RNA sequence: AAUUGAAGAGUUUGAUCAUGGCUCAGAUUGAACGCUGGCGGCAGGCCUAACACAUGCAAGUCGAACGGUAACAGGAAGAAGCUUGCUUCUUUGCUGACGAGUGGCGGACGGGUGAGUAAUGUCUGGGAAACUGCCUGAUGGAGGGGGAUAACUACUGGAAACGGUAGCUAAUACCGCAUAACGUCGCAAGACCAAAGAGGGGGACCUUCGGGCCUCUUGCCAUCGGAUGUGCCCAGAUGGGAUUAGCUAGUAGGUGGGGUAACGGCUCACCUAGGCGACGAUCCCUAGCUGGUCUGAGAGGAUGACCAGCCACACUGGAACUGAGACACGGUCCAGACUCCUACGGGAGGCAGCAGUGGGGAAUAUUGCACAAUGGGCGCAAGCCUGAUGCAGCCAUGCCGCGUGUAUGAAGAAGGCCUUCGGGUUGUAAAGUACUUUCAGCGGGGAGGAAGGGAGUAAAGUUAAUACCUUUGCUCAUUGACGUUACCCGCAGAAGAAGCACCGGCUAACUCCGUGCCAGCAGCCGCGGUAAUACGGAGGGUGCAAGCGUUAAUCGGAAUUACUGGGCGUAAAGCGCACGCAGGCGGUUUGUUAAGUCAGAUGUGAAAUCCCCGGGCUCAACCUGGGAACUGCAUCUGAUACUGGCAA
C-alpha cells in the first residue's frame, strides 16, 4: 500500500531527503510513483529548503495514502511559511 | 526449523486437517448431487441441488472453497437440472 | 473506430477459422531498404467461407483457443 | 604538488623567466639567460612540432604552477565552454587564487604567492580560504586579514609592487591589503606571449 | 613453533614489520638458493651412476614437520639420495597433489588426511 | 542559454609510386605485478568453486483476543520469630506485569546470487475474459446458542532429540441455528450465505453490589466503489552457427464435459486433419536482459559489476499445504547426494544473510559499533525487534585537493663530471643570510545531522457526563550511534614528508667508461664481432608525480567488412558458359485509394543518469534545483508530389 516517505540520498554525514510516494514491499530506494519534493537538512539562509507540492499530497491522501512521520511534522511546518 | 516457526508448523496443519474435512464433505455432497444429474431423476436432482445451496455458500463464506469457485459451481450444476427439469 | 487491421487469407479447412497473412513494409535500420514482413495470424471465424485469395479485415480479441486471438469483421470481395 | 627545484633551470631550458626571483638582478646576470640549459645544452637549439608544441605547454604550465592531469582538468573545462576555447583557457589559468595574489603584489613571485594563500592569511568575500587552486570571480573582493595583516613577508612585496605592471582586469589597493575582482581579462591583455592556437591545437596529436 | 609473540602498539606497523621479516624469509630463500651449487660444483649429482627419491610432506603440526623433515633427509646414503619437495603444513590440499603430479614423489602426511580438492587430482592420477 | 565536431606516424625496394598487412602515439579499467610512497576529501573494493563450512548473530510481535502463575516486582490479608511497630515468613492474580502456552497478524517484504535461461524470458507499444492482503470513501447490520481441546494436573517412555496414557479449563480459536440484497445463482417467483467482542470513564436505575445500564473509542461482518498490487493475452524488437533442412499426437483446429481467481488443449472424452518451415523452422553451441556504462567526430562498436527496474534461483530432485499472497533464501513433506553427534538403541544440518574460515586463483577487506537518524514488522500508544539502513575499520584501487618551504644568496664554493686542459658544467642549486609555518606534531574550544516522541497544562470539538478521551495550541523535562565529529582558536620550529620511467629512428631529451656478435637489450624497424648517442655502469638531460612504469583487458587510430564510408583489366577478388522458378527492380497516360512516405496533435517514452542553465558542501571531485534531451513508439486528425495498391 502507498505510503508518503522520505528517501536518502544525500552524502555521508550529511543527508539529502526526498520525499515520495510509494509502495511498502518495495525498498527505500526503490520504485515510486513520482516524485512530490525534497528536504535538505541545511536549508540556511538561502531561499529554499523545505519544497513539497501541496495540491498533489492532498490528493494522494484523500485517495489513502499515510504520512511517515517527519513528513507528517513537515507539512504542518512548511505551511506558506505561515 | 531453527527459529520460534515451529508454532507455525502446527498451526497449518491443524487447519489443514480442519478445511479437509469439510472439502471432503463437500466433495462427496457434490458428487452425491451429480450421481442425481447422471442418474437423471430431475426431481432427486432438485432436491439434492436444495441440499447444496447452503453448504456450498457457506463453505464460501468460510473460504476455504473459494467465492467464485462457489458462485461458479452453482450456476454450472444448475445448467444441467435446468435442462433436465 | 475503435482499432482494427487488413490482409489476406490462404487458409484451408478449419472449423469457426481461418489463418490470415497481414503483410506489412519496414525499414531494415542499417542499410535503409524497405523490405515486406508478414506476420501470419490464426483467427477465429463462424461460417468460415472467406475464399484463399479473399483479402479480409481483421481485428484482435480475448483468446479463441490459443493463438486465435484475433476475429474477422469484413471481407472485400471474392478471389475465385 | 610543487616544483622544489633550481628555479633557474626551468627558465633558462622554457627560455625567459618565470619570475621566480626579485628582478633586481638575475634576468640577464645570475642564470646564464638561454645560454645553455644543461651540460651538453650549448649546442643545440634545433627542435620538432611536437617539441614546439609541449615547450609551450611546459611553459604555460611552469608559469601558472600547474601539473599535466590538473593543467588537462583546465583544457577539458575550456572545452564544454562556449566562446573560444584557447580564451576560457588562459582565462582558467589566470582566473586562479595565488594568481590574483601574484597581480596585486601580495606575494612577490608566484610561490610566495601560493605561500601566502596556503598561510591562511588571504579571504574571499569575507571568507577565508586555503586552497591554492581556488577560482577568483566577477565582483569577487579579495584581501589579505585583518589578523596579522602586513608582516614582514606582505611588506617586503610592496616595494616591488609600486611599480611593475598592475593592469586593469584587478583593481588593485594595497593599502589596507585589498583586491576587486570586476572585468575578466580578456584576450588582448595576455595573447601573443603565448602561441595559443597552437596549444589548444596539441592535445589532439 | 618455538619462538616468541609480542603484543604490539597498532595493527598497520605490525603488517610493515611482517613484510620486513618476509624480506628477511627472502634473504633465507637466497642463502639456501646460493649454498646447493657451490658444496659441490653440481646443481644436484655429481657422479653418473645417480638416483633419488622424492617425497612431499604434510605434517598436521608445524613444530614436527619442521622436525622430522630433517630426519628423513638424515637417513640417506649418497648413491640413492632422499629429498623433500613442498613440505605443507595441515590437510593435503589440490596444489599439494599437483606438485608430486608434476614431478614424481610419494605424497604422505601424518595425521593429515586428504580433503576433497585433493581428492579430485587423486582419482585422476592417482599417486 | 541546450549541435565548437573527425590529424597521423613508422615499416616491404638500390631508389620510386601503388596495393597491402604488421606495429605505435590516445582514451579506459571492480585490475594485477614491480619499485617507491606524507596528510586529507569523495567514490569504489572475490569477475575464480552455484565448492564446502567451525563459532556467534540476521523477525518476530500483541496480557488493550485468552486460560494462567512458570517469572519476579510490589501491595494486602494472615500466620508468626519480634525490632514490639513493625520487620519476618506461609497464603492471595489484589496489583505493575509476564515464561511456557492458546489465538490473531507478520514469516510470501527487504537482503544475497547469475547456475539454468535465446525467449515461455526481457524491452517497447497495445489489449480483454480477471482477481487483488493491509488501506480509504459510501450504505447498513452487529441477534441468539452449543460443543471440544492444547497448556495445566496425575501417571509413564527416553542417552539425547523428542514423547506416550487419562481427566480437567478459556477465547476476537472452532461449530449449529436465527437474521439477509442493492449479493450469488435463476426468466421471474424464489432459495441461501455474516456477527466478536475488547477497552476507558461516568450521573441516573439499581445489582446473585461481579456490575446491570449509559456514553465515548476501537475491532468484528456483508455489499457497491477508490487507489494499489498481481495474473493473463497479442504485435514488433531483443546472441551465434546452414559442415543444424526438414519439424510437429494433445501436435493443429472444432464440439461437449470437467478444471482455474479468470481467457485458454488448461485438462479429458469424442470429432476433423491440420499446423510450422528459407521473413531460417527444428537442433546445437553460447548468454541473465533493459534504462544505461565505456569508447567513438558522428554513424558505429564493445559492455551490462556499480546504480535502479524486471526476471530467474535458494545443498541436488519433485510435490503439495497453510494463507490475501508462495508451489515459500534462515516454512513443511518426501526422495537423493553428503556432513556431524551418540550412551550406538536412535537422533541432527543446508552461511549464493552479515561477519568469518578452509579450498580456489594473479587477485578483492573488520568473527566492529548503534537503533541516535531514515525506512520497515507487530502494537492503540509506550515499547520491542531491525547484520535493512546509518556509521566506523582495512586497501595509493580510481577520481580529486594539498604539502614535502618561501625570499635573498657568486667567491658563479668544494666535490662530482667533462675538459682541444683555455675552460665548461653540475649550479642560486648547495653553503650562508633574511623570512613564513599551511597541512602534520602538540595543547585548548565546538556547529549540524533532532524533527519528533514522552510528561504536565490550556483551549476547542465531543458526551446525559465540569466527565472522559482524542484533536489543536502552550509549557517544562528531555532524546547523538558515529564522536578524541565537521569546523574554530593558541603554541614551538624548516623542523616530519619525492620518487619512478625514459633519452638510435618512432618520440620531448648526450657524452664518457666497461664488456666485446660475449653478456644482453627489443613494443616496432632493430643495436653489440674494442672508439656501442640502442648492452652494463656513471655523469648529464627530459617526461611525470605520491605515485610512476610494465602486463593483461576493451574500444580507438582501422574508410583494415567500407550504411554514412571500399574494391574486383593486370596487386587478394567476375561463377566455364547459358536457360530459368522464389526474390529485387521496372517504360509511358489518366482516374482513384492513402499502405509506404510526408505534416499536425495528443498520450506515453520510470527515476537515477548524459547534456544545458543554476545552487550548496571552507575549494574541487562529489552533492543538489530547474530545464532540455526524453534520439523511440502507438493511436488519432491531415497532406497527396513521389513510390506502392487498385481501375482503365
Amino acid at each position: 500500500m502507498v505510503t508518503i516517505r522520505l528517501a536518502r540520498h544525500g552524502a555521508k554525514k550529511r543527508p539529502f531527503y526526498q520525499v515520495v510516494v510509494a509502495d511498502s514491499r518495495n525498498a527505500r530506494n526503490g520504485r515510486f510513483i513520482e516524485r512530490v519534493g525534497f528536504f535538505n537538512p541545511i536549508a540556511s539562509e538561502k531561499e529554499e529548503g523545505t519544497r513539497l507540492d501541496l495540491d498533489r499530497i492532498a490528493h494522494w491522501v484523500g485517495q489513502g495514502a499515510t504520512i511517515s512521520d517527519r513528513v507528517a511534522a513537515l507539512i504542518k511546518e512548511v505551511n506558506k511559511a505561515a | 526449523n531453527i527459529k520460534s516457526a515451529k508454532k507455525r508448523a502446527i498451526q497449518s496443519e491443524k487447519a489443514r486437517k480442519h478445511n479437509a474435512s469439510r472439502r471432503s464433505m463437500m466433495r462427496t455432497f457434490i458428487k452425491k448431487v451429480y450421481a442425481a444429474i447422471e442418474a437423471g431423476d430431475k426431481a432427486a436432482a432438485q432436491k439434492a441441488f436444495n441440499e447444496m445451496q447452503p453448504i456450498v455458500d457457506r463453505q464460501a463464506a468460510k473460504g476455504l472453497i473459494h467465492k467464485n469457485k462457489a458462485a461458479r459451481h452453482k450456476a454450472n450444476l444448475t445448467a444441467q437440472i435446468n435442462k433436465l427439469a | 473506430k475503435i482499432r482494427t487491421l487488413q490482409g489476406r487469407v490462404v487458409s484451408d479447412k478449419m472449423e469457426k477459422s481461418i489463418v490470415v497473412a497481414i503483410e506489412r513494409f519496414v525499414k531494415h535500420p542499417i542499410y535503409g531498404k524497405f523490405i515486406k514482413r508478414t506476420t501470419k495470424l490464426h483467427v477465429h471465424d463462424e461460417n468460415n467461407e472467406c475464399g484463399i485469395g479473399d483479402v479480409v479485415e481483421i481485428r484482435e480479441c480475448r483468446p479463441l483457443s490459443k493463438t486465435k486471438s484475433w476475429t474477422l469483421v469484413r471481407v472485400v470481395e471474392k478471389a475465385v | 604538488a610543487r616544483y622544489l627545484g633550481p628555479k633557474l633551470k626551468l627558465s633558462r631550458r622554457e627560455g625567459t623567466d618565470l619570475f621566480l626571483k626579485s628582478g633586481v638582478r638575475a634576468i640577464d646576470t645570475k642564470c646564464k639567460i638561454e645560454q645553455a640549459p644543461g651540460q651538453h645544452g650549448a649546442r643545440k637549439p634545433r627542435l620538432s612540432d611536437y617539441g614546439v608544441q609541449l615547450r609551450e605547454k611546459q611553459k604555460v604550465r611552469r608559469i601558472y604552477g600547474v601539473l599535466e592531469r590538473q593543467f588537462r582538468n583546465y583544457y577539458k573545462e575550456a572545452a564544454r565552454l562556449k566562446g573560444n576555447t584557447g580564451e576560457n583557457l588562459l582565462a582558467l589559468l589566470e582566473g586562479r587564487l595565488d594568481n590574483v595574489v601574484y597581480r596585486m603584489g601580495f606575494g612577490a613571485t608566484r610561490a610566495e604567492a601560493r605561500q601566502l594563500v596556503s598561510h591562511k592569511a588571504i579571504m574571499v568575500n569575507g571568507r577565508v580560504v586555503n586552497i591554492a587552486s581556488y577560482q577568483v570571480s566577477p565582483n569577487d573582493v579579495v584581501s589579505i586579514r585583518e589578523k596579522a595583516k602586513k608582516q614582514s613577508r606582505v611588506k617586503a612585496a610592496l616595494e616591488l609592487a609600486e611599480q611593475r605592471e598592475k593592469p586593469t582586469w584587478l583593481e588593485v589597493d594595497a593599502g589596507k591589503m585589498e583586491g576587486t575582482f570586476k572585468r575578466k581579462p580578456e584576450r588582448s591583455d595576455l595573447s601573443a606571449d603565448i602561441n595559443e592556437h597552437l596549444i589548444v591545437e596539441l592535445y589532439s596529436k | 613453533a618455538g619462538d616468541e609473540v609480542t603484543v604490539v602498539r597498532d595493527e598497520k606497523k605490525a603488517r610493515e614489520v611482517a613484510l620486513y621479516r618476509q624480506g628477511k624469509f627472502r634473504e633465507v630463500k637466497l642463502a639456501r638458493q646460493q649454498k646447493s651449487k657451490l658444496e659441490n660444483m653440481f646443481a644436484n649429482m655429481t657422479e653418473g651412476e645417480v638416483h633419488e627419491v622424492n617425497i612431499v610432506l604434510k605434517a598436521d603440526v608445524q613444530g614436527s614437520v619442521e622436525a622430522i623433515s630433517d630426519s628423513l633427509l638424515k637417513l640417506s646414503t649418497d648413491e640413492v639420495k632422499v629429498k623433500i619437495i613442498g613440505s605443507g603444513v595441515g590437510g593435503i590440499t589440490e596444489t599439494d597433489a599437483t606438485l608430486a603430479a608434476a614431478s614424481n614423489a610419494i605424497l604422505v602426511g601424518f595425521n593429515v588426511r586428504a580433503d576433497a580438492s585433493a581428492r579430485k587430482v587423486i582419482e585422476a592420477e592417482s599417486l
